[PDB]
């Protein structure tokens, strides 16, 4: 029993957009499905629900602005006229008693700006534990994933949440603390991935002489 | 020793009033800075209304005042603005304090000066009673309603309710002290009579405040209508009754309004000399309203957060009501002297005479 | 084995104009595939079909069924409801009692207050105007 | 009219091993149809309690939901560092008529012992200068409490408005925080000044700590 959203992307205000939630391990005719959205750093807003019979009920504030439908395996949520106030992560959730099974969520951004790839710069280790990292700067829109040694290094990895800049582009740094004696022998490479721009970058962070 | 006792009691009283105002302002500031602005707006409006009524009372009294009160450092012109700026009450307090201090410092001041100090003390006592029933009771009800509604009681709120209790106690004790002092020969141990009077008055006053608070927390949108209706009915009753408390007849609307408001919470003699009739009617009305409010709370029981223990406060309320009724009966039926009937405070004489019919 | 169904709330007390949600649940294995709601009447039990009077709704999942009754009526809605679940090994039933509180009991402190005010005004107006 | 949920308090704290309570007040009678959710930063929410009192599957007994009518309360005991997250209530009483609005949220902050912050500074890499921008990073590591002041000093001059901070949530293992401060400057200004410092003030520091470096050196 699990679900997986898809369809999140960047769109211009007014352009319609359809999000898709694919269930797995159960039929959509034996359980209801909720659509819930959450703005960046806000609470959860309940959008709507589609029962097993097919009846659809929408929240008071969202009447008309959205449309829920479903096939035998997926649930679709169409936004007829997205506004700037419509940027948020959207979750789909199976309704049994409250919402037990939830999805990873897909991020929908509504803005006039265009996509821009990320720039990665190494934070060279200082000179019994040294720190070093990668600065992911001037990218848009969210999100960017950062992994260390293809995911083999997790202990001590701190990925800071991105923050809006004056130019309007996001930026964040991923740092990690390691034993100082390992700087001479262990290779540290950061793997930044920015799906909206299809940008994969593996930047090594070598120490400074 | 009388001068020392009077000055120390006056200092204690003004200190208590200052403390009450300070805690009220502190609570308002805390509410405003911590969240909902409606509670702060309500307490500010209540305080402002009470202060405005008190300033009007003091200004009218001074205006009606005949040749006297010549030790008025601020010019008459300045006096009006002073009262207008909610400083008339403070002016009366400091005036009485300074007069008492000068009288005590002097080896033996003239009987005229002593009578002047007594006049100031009686006037401030009357104003204290009006101020407590116009501000402390509404503030206490609002604080209790807010606590029972939100469910999160705070230290400032607890301090405010304790200060309100102390203020009401001192106000009632001082009012009975003045009433018993305006009667010739003082043959009974006035301290005991005043203590028992305050005891029964507060014991029966607290349950009414608690009931109003419960109703306010269960239906905050009906308190306005309920209070307006009962207040209007009481005002009409006073209009049907006789009222000749202050010289200005037209300005008596304020006196009738204050009498109606004080009657909404407890018993306050209005006029005539026939007792046990209107007191009984008032008691039945108050009991019926309190019971109705309690019934409403019981009907909408599961409607408030689990904060102050109600299953513990209510039994205390019923016990206090019974104790207050018993003490009131004891003080009225047996321990009630009447004695029948230089600047002299005619307002206090008027009230004392209408309070001791026999 | 046989299924065992029970109500979440055996007794409820709602008011007219609102919508009651009765819910039955079960945790037996195999789970309860189908649910059916009946309203108890004298000598006979009537099935509650979805869409009836455009005010009834039934939402059933494996082992749990909700009965939504919109626009509570004082004449036909109050009573006893029976939920019956039929798993592949048998069936069970639960009983839920529903009462509808009206505005007579809802507007109790409004009539009470205005009555007390009327009585007070009459009492004082005869006690003073003519008696005094 | 959609039912609106009034979740209070906004924030609540307790020490490791204590007990916290959260109250949700429904706009109207919802009987016992309130669910509680625990959302950690980034991850999706997780159902904790349904029907206002029944524990979800695979959830520890430390979580206890109580209440009915319009007043509900969730309580946690033996608070561990893995409990740091935001909690939300939700009504589901006759969704077809009142909806399923969510609560405002309750950030639960664990109160561990005081921990001094490890301070490291990182000069802008040659590649970033090649690009034409300079970013200096001052990292405050594994400290507590959350309140801490970072100050950027460039040639002893106090900077303001040209830096940006970012704070991570409480670590699930030791309840500590991490904070980055990214001073941003153009190539010209970066070459203009010489010494860059990061004056960090915190409760765990008996004296202000100043990590600094020199351009080139
Ligand atoms: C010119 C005319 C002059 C005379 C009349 C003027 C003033 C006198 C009356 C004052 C009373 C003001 C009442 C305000 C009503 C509006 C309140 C409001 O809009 O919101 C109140 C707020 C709501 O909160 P909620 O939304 O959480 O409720 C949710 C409730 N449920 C859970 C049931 C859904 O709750 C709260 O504030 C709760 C606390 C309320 C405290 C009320 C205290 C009343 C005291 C009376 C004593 C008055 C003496 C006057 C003497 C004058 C002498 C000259």
């Amino acid at each position: 029993q699990s679900v997986e959203e898809s369809g999140g992307r960047l769109v211009t205000p007014g352009t319609p957009l359809t999000l898709t939630c694919t269930v797995s391990g159960f039929s959509l005719s034996d359980y209801a499905m909720n659509w819930v959205r959450q703005a960046p750093g806000k609470g959860l807003e309940w959008i709507g629900i589609i029962y097993a019979s097919g009846s659809r009920y929408y929240a008071s504030w969202a009447k008309g602005r959205f449309t829920i439908s479903k096939t035998s395996t997926t649930v679709d949520l169409k936004i007829t006229s997205p506004t700037t106030e419509d940027t948020a992560t959207y979750f789909c959730a199976r309704y049994y008693a409250g919402s037990d099974i939830w999805g990873p969520g897909t991020l929908v951004t509504v803005s006039s700006a265009s996509t821009k790839g990320p720039s990665v710069f190494p934070l060279a280790p200082s000179s019994g534990t040294a720190a070093l990292g990668c600065l992911v700067k001037d990218y848009f829109p969210e999100p960017v994933t950062v992994s260390w040694n293809s995911g083999a290094l997790t202990s001590g990895v701190h990925t800071f949440p991105a923050v809006l800049q004056s130019s309007g582009l996001y930026s964040l740094s991923s740092v990690v603390t390691v034993p100082s004696s390992s700087l001479g022998t262990q290779t540290y490479i950061c793997n930044v991935n920015h799906k909206p721009s299809n940008t994969k970058v593996d930047k090594k962070v070598e120490p400074k002489s | 020793g009388a001068l020392l006792r009077d000055l120390v009691l006056g200092v204690l009283g003004t200190a208590a009033f200052l403390l009450d105002l300070g805690t009220d302002l502190w609570a308002a500031v805390q509410y405003a800075l911590g969240g909902r602005y409606l509670w702060a707006a309500l307490v500010l409006a209540l305080l402002g209304l009470a202060s405005v009524a008190l300033q009007l009372f003091s200004w009218l009294w001074l205006r009606a005042d005949p040749a006297g009160l010549h030790g008025s450092q601020p010019p008459r012109r300045c006096l009006a603005l002073l009262h207008l700026l909610q400083l008339g009450y403070l002016y009366r307090c400091v005036q009485e304090l300074r007069q008492g201090l000068l009288v005590w410092q002097q080896e033996e001041p003239s009987e005229f000066d002593l009578a002047y100090a007594d006049f100031l003390a009686l006037d401030i006592s009357m104003l204290r009673l009006f101020e407590t029933f116009l501000e402390t009771a509404p503030q206490l009800t609002l604080v209790l309603a807010i606590m029972l509604q939100s469910g999160r009681a705070e230290y400032y709120q607890w301090v405010g309710i304790c200060t309100s209790f102390l203020g009401i106690s001192w106000a009632l004790l001082d009012y009975h002290r003045a009433l018993r002092t305006c009667l010739p020969s003082k043959p009974l141990l006035g301290l005991g009579s005043s203590v028992i009077y305050f005891l029964w008055n507060l014991l029966l006053l607290w349950p009414r405040v608690l009931a109003v608070a419960l109703f306010s927390a269960l239906f905050p949108s009906y308190v306005a209508l309920h209070f307006l209706g009962l207040w209007l009915v009481l005002l009409l009753w006073v209009w049907l009754q006789g009222t000749d408390f202050m010289p200005d007849p037209s300005s008596e609307w304020l006196y009738r309004v204050t009498v109606a408001t004080i009657l909404y919470f407890s018993w306050f003699n209005v006029a005539e000399g026939r007792t046990r009739g209107r007191a009984i009617i008032h008691f039945a009305f108050l009991l019926s309203d309190s019971i109705l409010l309690v019934a409403t709370w019981v009907t909408h029981s599961s409607w408030l957060p689990s904060g102050i223990p109600l299953q513990l406060w209510l039994p205390v309320g019923c016990g206090c009501f019974f104790l207050g009724l018993a003490l009131r009966l004891v003080y009225y039926h047996w321990l009630h002297p009447s004695c029948c009937w230089l600047p002299q405070n005619r307002r206090m004489t008027h009230l004392a005479q209408k309070f001791f019919p026999k | 084995g046989p299924p065992r169904v029970k109500a979440v709330k055996s007794s409820e007390h709602i008011n007219e104009g609102e919508t009651a949600m009765l819910v039955c649940k079960s945790e037996s294995v195999p789970p309860v595939t189908d649910w059916a709601w009946y309203k108890i009447t004298d000598s006979e039990d009537k099935a509650l079909m979805q869409g009836s009077e455009s005010r009834f709704f039934v939402s059933s999942s494996q082992g749990r069924s909700e009965l939504h009754i919109e626009n509570l009526n004082m004449e036909a809605d109050p009573g006893q409801y029976r939920c019956q679940g039929t798993s592949s090994k048998g069936s069970d039933q639960a009983i839920i009692t529903l009462r509808v509180r009206s505005h007579l009991a809802a507007l109790w402190p409004f009539l009470g207050i205005v009555a007390e005010v009327l009585v007070l005004v009459t009492i004082i107006f005869i006690y003073e105007k003519r008696r005094k | 009219a959609d039912v609106v949920m009034t979740q209070t308090p906004s924030s609540v704290s307790a020490a490791v091993g204590g007990t916290v309570t959260i109250n949700c007040q429904a706009s109207q009678s919802i009987s016992a149809y309130l669910a509680w959710y625990q959302q950690k930063p980034g991850q999706p929410p997780k159902l904790l309690i349904y029907d206002a009192s029944d524990l979800a599957s695979g959830v520890s007994s430390r979580f206890k939901g109580s209440g009915s009518g319009t007043q509900f309360t969730l309580t946690i005991s033996a608070l561990e560092c893995a409990d740091a997250a935001t909690y939300y209530c939700q009504s589901y009483y006759a969704i077809i008529t009142y909806g399923a609005a969510f609560g405002g949220g309750t950030e639960v902050v664990v109160k561990r012992t005081v921990a001094a912050p490890s301070v490291f500074i990182f000069p802008p890499s040659d590649e970033q200068l090649k690009s034409g921008t300079a970013s200096v990073v001052c990292l405050l590591n594994n400290f507590y409490p959350r309140e801490a002041k970072v100050q950027w000093k460039v040639d002893n001059a106090l900077q303001s408005g040209n830096s940006q901070e970012s704070v991570t949530e409480q670590d699930s293992k030791d309840c500590t925080y991490s904070l980055s401060s990214t001073l941003t400057l153009s190539k010209a200004d970066y070459e203009k000044h010489k010494v860059y410092a990061c004056e960090v003030t915190h409760q765990g520091l008996s004296s202000p700590v100043t990590k600094s470096f020199n351009r080139g050196e």
